[PDB]
């Protein structure tokens, strides 16, 4: 029904929400209202993989189990720049520090 | 059916009790109904806990039903037997045939300084006893049947912070018993529908890596602020 | 749509009621900056606006914040930073 | 030699009460002389001493008693009763003597051990030298000092022990003194008691001891102990009481261990009506699940949840009709919304109870159209099922003929009976809902009996169906009997209820044949006559008429043939002759001849009751009489002699002793009644004479003919001095008893049948004494006893 997703690029993050019937042409145009880049400057890539604009949301691999809000589903974001696409940076989040020593697992 | 010992601890004597193992007493040994020393002076009084206690006494020596002395003294609201227990290595989620831990016995008679007690130490509120009662429903269970007092409200305000969060509907209805005092099934509703707020979520988790152990102590060895030191241990 | 700063370089943007939701947020709210909040903390913060305002006044079950060991104290420094 | 000195030792055992070795010592000490206390001091010593020699206090005596002969049995039995009497009667001279303080202790530590032997007459000996020891003890308030550190075991055995009380003869009496001594010992000291139930409850629930006549002897005796505690003690108490039991509750498992943990429960919160009645959240918890209780397959469960009910609806009555704190309604209205379903698989008796508890319930609604709705709600359903009932009977008339609708109206009427006695005079409304069909039903049921009778004979009153009917018309005058009792408009009454229901009843009494005919006409007759004073004086006439003709003769020839008849009928004409006294003389003399006849044969047989009431008629008729001038001289004329001679008769024969007090009475007032000229004519009617002189002639003819060996002259003097004191009651009465005692000597007969009367009134006030002296100590008397509700 409700998927909550993750649209990352560099260190930018985005949050929003979709449906499994939406298709990515509507992510797309919300990456627009929050980016101001042209739909065709822009592709989404899930785990290193190219998503098509036409194809459905729902039959991507996402699902409302699987894209709780708690755990939202990364998706990766380039910018295409100079008539070509970037390669697809993204920062991955600070390492969290050392676990210490009195709250170790015994 | 039952040792000197037995006895002595019946009568709740530490002075009796300890010039019997001073001669070498068989401290462990179990009597008729299944049941130890221990057993005896964790019911009556915390001066013959210790005592019996000082001579190599197994703090989880199981009864008849496997209701560890740790289990006895908390229903019957000992809190310095409880704490002395506790503190010389028993069990805090110790389970009896009816997976009972401690706590929830406590919780089911409502008392409050011991259930403080044994968060202190690192129980387990969301424990399922083999029924299908946590701690936090038998308490709100007692406060229904109109037997709760400000010391009853207390405790049930330690055991909802310590909890983090609670849902008591069936599916989407509250327990029956529940839905026949309107105010305290609002009161319950707000309280369950919330999904809680984060700060209590991570205090939960770090209890939960905290877990057995003495949580003031392990706490001061953090570096969060006195306030958050406080917060953890349920103080607000 | 509000715009939030880690202490770290990373830029967390959410839907304006969803930030809201924090006290601290509100209060001072276009684009809020933070000096001591680690990345990985506030996406687990927005992870959590997000819960918050998905499951608020439900009536199903409520699935439980997945917290990890490692990170739960610095959540809580970071929430009680916040005043969600 | 031996046998010769045993049979001496008899005979002094024998002469000891007017000048086996215990026993002569056991009567030693009920002399009750405060002299030779030195002496008293000096025989405890040495038979303690040589007891000690011959038994240690270590031995554990109650086995040796199990194991033991007859022999020593009875020296331990007698052992104990003169250690308790002589204690009971001279406990202060050893106390005193701190010199001898170890004696004492050896004494009640002997009179501990030798109450743990369970046959009956060593337990009683020891409750009662308890039971005596705590009333002792809380006199004081000194001397609790002496006992203090000993006590404890008397409340662990006193609590072990525990009767059976009467909520769940010897046995009453037993709990009764059990009560008394359990609820002294707790007012000596609370906390310690308290904590003993706790300890006691909680090994119940630690496993040990779980022998289920352990669980229900410890719910007695904490039951019992209602009232005895301040009320904050009370609510901690009975809170960690009511703890422990639920958590036994859940760790039992079986039902018959669920059943008898149920009962319990149900018995505590049965009492301490206080408690709940402050704690109103745990008050409806507590009677829905009793709700819950009465749908139990078990019998003993359900039976005790119906009574615990009624027990909360007596004790607790307001708060389910006021609107309480955190609700919308009152609980009243939701118990009868729910009322079909809660009743259901209750048996009729409990049908019956359960209605109570709810009448009891809806006699607090003050306001008046409050309670109009809420008893128009509550017979709902018996009303529409009666309804029901008389639409069939309406369609056709055999209806009434089903023994299953003979019961159904009988369960009907018995519902609504029970409803009147909780609710009272606000019922006239139900009352007068069904008050038509219901004399209609009443006349139907009679005439078809009266047919059956008719057509088999006096045999068939056996049958099931005949027995039903006559339950359905004792049912219905039982009802009026009470709302009539019960009622409050007399004119509302004289105006509406009382002609239909003279006109169904009286003729079908009469006409009826003496084995049909059920003394509750008589006995709602005489209920009806005598709330309505004078309103019923106009309808007297017939109610005699019809009545009194056929009665009189169907009770005067055989004195056990029916038993409630006689008294039904007594009780009508007392409350005739009380209330309507001008009504007689407008019946014609016949009827005031054969009342008389009845009365002065009321007096004469020697049934005790019987004589009283008729003495008491007779001397209520002497009163009333003379105030009524027109027929007060003709029935002087005719009956006075009549009756001072059949007073005399009865009083010669000296066979009602109790009654000789009524004698002398009426006599004074007949001496003085005649003295001083109220007759108006002379005592002969063929002849002028003096009154008082004819009278004095006819007394000393009487006299000599009941005592012709008496001579003349005595005769005289005491009628002289008894006809004197006619002016005093107290002399007259002194100078008939000294008259008699000296007419039984000079026959040479015993007298003390008279000094009976006395002393019986005596220990009347004594007992009086005594129950008014256990009111002052909270909880001596259980709290569903006292007439005290106190409107809340
Ligand atoms: C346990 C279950 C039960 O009712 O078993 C019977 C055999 C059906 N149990 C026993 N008695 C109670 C109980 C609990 C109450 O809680 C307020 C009140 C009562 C009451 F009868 F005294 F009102 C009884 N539960």
């Amino acid at each position: 029904m409700d998927v909550f997703l993750m649209i990352r690029r560099h260190k930018t993050t985005i949050f929003t929400d979709a449906k499994e019937s939406s298709t990515v042409f509507e992510l797309k145009r919300i990456v627009e209202g929050i980016l101001k880049r042209p739909p065709d400057e822009q592709r989404l890539y899930k785990d290193d993989q190219l998503l098509d604009d036409g194809k459905t949301l729902g039959e991507c691999g996402f699902t409302s189990q699987t894209a709780r809000p708690q755990a939202p589903a990364t998706v990766g974001l380039a910018f295409r720049a100079d008539d070509t696409f970037e390669a697809l940076c993204i920062e991955p989040f600070s390492s969290p520090p050392e676990l210490p020593d009195v709250m170790k697992p015994q | 059916t039952l040792k000197p010992l037995h006895c002595a601890c019946m009568v709740s004597d530490a002075d009796c009790v300890e010039l019997l193992l001073e001669k070498g007493a068989e401290v462990n040994a179990l009597d008729g109904y299944n049941r130890t020393a221990l057993h005896y002076a964790a019911e009556k009084d915390e001066a013959c806990v210790e005592v019996l206690l000082e001579y190599g006494a197994n703090p989880n020596a199981l009864d008849g039903n496997r209701d560890t002395p740790l289990h006895w003294a908390a229903f019957k609201n000992n809190a310095e037997c409880v704490r002395a227990l506790l503190e010389s290595g028993a069990s805090v989620n110790a389970l009896d045939y009816n997976n009972d831990t401690p706590l929830s016995w406590a919780a089911m008679k409502g008392n409050l300084e011991s259930v403080s007690i044994l968060l202190d130490y690192g129980a387990e509120v969301r424990v399922i006893n083999l029924i299908g009662q946590t701690p936090i429903s038998r308490l709100v269970a007692l406060l229904v049947r109109g037997l709760g007092t400000e010391k009853e409200d207390s405790c049930f305000e330690l055991l909802h912070r310590a909890v983090g969060h609670f849902e008591l509907r069936k599916n989407g209805t509250m327990p029956r018993e529940v839905a026949r005092d309107p105010q305290l099934c609002e009161k319950l509703t707000v309280l369950c529908s919330a999904p809680g707020t984060l700060k209590t979520l991570a205090r939960y988790a770090v209890r939960r890596s905290l877990g057995l152990q003495y949580l003031p102590d392990a706490v001061k060895g953090l570096p969060l602020p006195a306030s958050l030191k406080e917060y953890l241990l349920l103080l607000e | 749509y509000v715009k939030l700063i880690s202490s770290d370089g990373h830029e967390f943007i959410v839907k304006r009621e969803h930030a809201l939701t924090s006290g601290t947020i509100k209060a001072m709210l276009n684009e809020v900056n933070f000096r001591e909040i680690p990345s990985h903390v506030l996406s687990k913060v927005c992870m959590y606006f997000t819960y918050k305002v998905r499951y608020t006044n439900s009536s199903t079950e409520i699935p439980e914040f997945p917290i990890a060991p490692e990170i739960a104290l610095e959540l809580l420094m970071a929430a009680n930073f916040l005043d969600c | 030699n031996a046998p010769l000195v045993h049979a001496t030792l008899e005979t002094l055992l024998r002469f000891l009460n007017w000048i086996v070795s215990l026993k002569c010592l056991t009567e030693i000490a009920g002399v009750s002389v405060s002299q030779y206390e030195e002496q008293f001091v000096t025989l405890f010593t040495l038979t303690m001493m040589q007891l000690k020699q011959m038994l240690p206090l270590n031995t554990n005596i109650r086995l040796a008693y199990s194991n033991g002969k007859d022999d020593e049995q009875n020296f331990i039995q007698n052992l104990s009763l003169f250690l308790c009497t002589f204690l009971k009667e001279h406990d202060q001279l050893i106390e005193k003597r701190l010199n001898l303080r170890e004696t004492l202790m050896e004494a009640l530590h002997y009179m501990l051990l030798v109450s743990e032997v369970e046959e009956t007459e060593i337990f009683k000996i020891c409750l009662e030298y308890w039971n005596h020891l705590a009333a002792e003890l809380y006199r004081e308030s000194p001397r609790r000092q002496l006992y203090l550190p000993m006590l404890f075991k008397v409340r662990l055995l006193m609590v072990s022990r525990m009767a059976k009380p009467e909520e769940v003869t010897d046995s009453i009496n037993l709990y009764k003194n059990m009560r008394e001594t359990l609820v002294y010992l707790t007012h000596l000291d609370y906390v310690d008691t308290e904590r003993i139930m706790t300890e006691k409850l909680h090994n119940q629930v630690n496993g040990t001891e779980w022998s289920w006549k352990n669980l229900n002897t410890l719910c007695w005796a904490i039951g019992s102990i209602s009232g005895a505690m301040h009320e904050e003690d009370e609510k901690r108490f009975l809170v960690t009481v009511i703890k422990d039991l639920l958590g036994l509750c859940e760790q039992k498992r079986g039902k018959d261990n669920k059943a008898i943990i149920a009962s319990n429960i149900m018995y505590i919160v049965g009492q301490y009506p206080r408690f709940l009645r402050a704690h109103w959240k745990f008050l409806k918890t507590v009677v829905n699940k009793l709700f819950e209780f009465m749908h139990e397959t078990h019998d003993g469960v359900q039976d005790m949840a119906c009574d615990t009910f009624i027990k909360i609806a007596q004790k607790c009555r307001r708060h389910f009709v006021q609107v309480q704190v955190g609700e919308v309604m009152p609980f009243i209205d939701e118990i009868l919304n729910n009322i079909n379903t809660i009743i259901c698989d209750l048996q009729p008796q409990q049908v019956h109870t359960f209605y109570e508890a709810v009448g009891y319930m809806i006699g607090a609604q003050t306001d008046q159209t409050v309670q109009e709705h809420l008893i128009e709600k509550y017979m709902l359903l018996p009303n529409q099922v009666w309804d029901s009932i008389i639409q069939q009977a309406t369609k056709n008339v055999d209806i009434l003929k089903d023994p299953e609708t003979v019961k159904q109206l009988g369960s009907i009427l018995k519902t609504n009976v029970r409803a009147c006695k909780a609710v009272g005079h606000p019922f006239v409304i139900q009352l007068g809902r069904i008050y038509l069909d219901m004399l209609n039903v009443y006349k139907c049921l009679s005439e078809n009996i009266s047919a059956a009778i008719q057509a088999n004979g006096e045999m068939v009153t056996k049958q099931p169906l005949i027995r039903s009917m006559r339950t359905v018309k004792r049912e219905t005058l039982k009802l009026i009997s009470g709302w009539v009792s019960r009622s409050n408009d007399p004119q509302m009454v004289a105006e509406n209820f009382v002609p239909p229901l003279l006109d169904a009843v009286l003729i079908d009494y009469q006409r009826n044949v003496p084995a049909a005919r059920e003394p509750e006409v008589l006995s709602t007759m005489a209920i009806i006559v005598n709330k309505l004073g004078g309103h019923i004086t106009a309808e007297i006439p017939q109610i005699f008429d019809a009545v009194f003709e056929c009665t009189l003769n169907m009770i005067n020839k055989d004195f056990e043939e029916y038993p409630e008849h006689r008294t039904n009928f007594f009780l009508l004409l007392q409350a005739v002759n009380s209330h309507c006294f001008p009504a007689f003389l407008a019946i014609p003399p016949t009827q005031f001849k054969l009342v008389l006849d009845s009365i002065i044969w009321a007096f004469k047989h020697t049934m005790r009751n019987v004589a009283d009431t008729g003495l008491q008629i007779l001397f209520t008729l002497l009163q009333n009489v003379a105030q009524e001038e027109a027929a007060a001289q003709s029935f002087y004329q005719t009956y006075f002699c009549d009756i001072l001679q059949h007073i005399f008769s009865v009083v010669t024969d000296t066979s009602h002793t109790a009654g000789l007090t009524m004698h002398a009475s009426i006599l004074a007032y007949m001496f003085n009644l005649v003295e001083e000229g109220k007759i108006s004519t002379s005592l002969n009617p063929g002849n002028p004479v003096n009154n008082q002189i004819f009278l004095q002639e006819y007394v000393a003819n009487l006299l000599k003919s009941a005592f012709p060996h008496l001579q003349d002259a005595q005769v005289k003097l005491f009628v002289t001095g008894l006809f004197s004191l006619n002016q005093d009651i107290p002399a007259f009465k002194e100078h008939l008893r000294d008259f008699l005692v000296q007419i039984k000597e000079f026959a040479g007969e015993d007298t003390s049948d008279l000094f009976l009367e006395e002393r019986e009134i005596a220990l009347r006030q004594a007992d009086e004494e005594k129950h008014k002296r256990q009111m002052s100590v909270p909880g001596i008397f259980n709290p569903h006893e006292i007439p005290e509700e106190m409107c809340d």
